[PDB]
């Protein structure tokens, strides 16, 4: 079987332009565990990106959280880019501050 | 009942790219406390929670050996699993397992768990009696016959009823400030017009622990399950979780909607509405 | 603490 990842891009605390926060990309519900995730700042990937240790839910699908520190602004656009065997092309989900 | 300990193991073959990778993560409820990864430069059982750090050298070595030996066991299992399914040695596969126990408020065993899934499908599980097995197909029946014969269930049972419950009781006492603390969600409702005709009311739940929560919307006291968009509870990265439930409503009717929040860190459940 | 696993 193969299950495609659900993708959520959001911040640890409410977004406030100029204040340091954490940009999170949470991928879940996928199988197998091979997945490549990038956090983008105006299209370029961010280098200091970490993630949780691979685990999974009761239905056996995996989940991983990728995060990085960032200081939101009005101009800077953020996003998460995910690739998995179930995806034809990498999927890009834009960070929306009200989601 | 109020607590659980659980180990999540993933073993995945990768023909031509070395031996199958094995990673085992340990949890107490929604708090990870240990990790073991055969791919780490120097694989050892390592802390991922402050309260497990006080454990002596002996604790780390005994558990490092268990996970080193579990790596070989899982590798041998994947080999066997390929044969049971007449699978090619060219494909990549996944063996996953979850084992642990649940204890009540008094720390008494509520139930044990020991199950496996092959390539995402349930394969075999130790029943709640901690004495028999349930196999998913004829391949799993081979595993069942071998386990029945080696009296494996008796071994798992002693771990689930003895060792598992005792370490959970020890862990809970050592991390009582966090493990025994439920953090209530901070809640609020936002409102985003969509057109002149409708607007979205989103009910938020932030900073809560443990993950378990219930967010629902009612229009005129009626549950709106079919009409509510609910996101999966997500980790904030500070041990807490977040979640939201949204509903599209006709303009002018926002006050007919109420958001209901249930969480164990709340004395009585909440009822919120949009506050213009 | 971890559990000793058995070969499938």
């Amino acid at each position: 079987i193969q299950r495609t990842p659900k993708i959520q891009v959001y911040s640890r605390h409410p977004a406030e332009n100029g204040k340091s926060n954490f940009l999170n990309c949470y991928v879940s519900g996928f199988h197998p565990s091979d997945i490549e995730v990038d956090l983008l700042k105006n299209g370029e990937r961010i280098e200091k990106v970490e993630h949780s240790d691979l685990s999974f839910s009761k239905d056996w699908s995996f989940y991983l959280l990728y995060y990085t520190e960032f200081t939101p602004t009005e101009k800077d656009e953020y996003a998460c880019r995910v690739n998995h065997v179930t995806l034809s092309q990498p999927k890009i989900v834009k960070w929306d501050r009200d989601m | 009942g109020s607590h659980s300990m659980r180990y999540f193991d993933t073993a995945m073959s990768r023909p031509g790219r070395g031996e199958p990778r094995f990673i085992s993560v340990g949890y107490v409820d929604d708090t990870q406390f240990v990790r073991f990864d055969s791919d780490a430069a120097s694989p050892r059982e390592e802390p991922r929670a402050p309260w497990i750090e006080q454990e002596g050298p002996e604790y780390w070595d005994r558990n490092t050996q268990i996970f080193k030996t579990n790596t070989q066991t899982d590798r041998e299992s994947l080999r066997n699993l390929r044969g049971y399914y007449n699978q090619s040695e060219a494909g990549s596969h996944t063996l996953q397992s979850m084992y642990g126990c649940d204890v009540g408020p008094d720390g008494r065993l509520l139930r044990g768990h020991n199950q496996y899934a092959y390539d995402g499908k349930d394969y075999i599980a130790l029943n709640e009696d901690l004495r028999s097995w349930t196999a998913a197909d004829t391949a799993a029946q081979i595993t069942q016959r071998k386990w029945e014969a080696a009296r494996v269930a008796e071994q798992d049972r002693a771990y689930l009823e003895g060792t598992c419950v005792e370490w959970l009781r020890r862990y809970l006492e050592n991390g009582k400030d966090t493990l025994e603390r439920a953090d209530p969600p901070k809640t609020h409702v936002t409102h985003h017009p969509i057109s002149d005709h409708e607007a979205t009311l989103r009910c938020w739940a932030l900073g809560f622990y443990p993950a378990e929560i219930t967010l629902t919307w009612q229009r005129d006291g009626e549950d709106q399950t079919q009409d509510t968009e609910l996101v999966e509870t997500r980790p904030a990265g500070d041990r807490t979780f977040q979640k939201w439930a949204a509903v599209v409503v006709p303009s002018g009717e926002e006050q007919r909607y109420t958001c209901h929040v249930q969480h164990e860190g709340l004395p009585k459940p909440l009822t919120l509405r949009w506050e213009p | 603490g971890g559990k000793k696993k058995y070969r499938l």
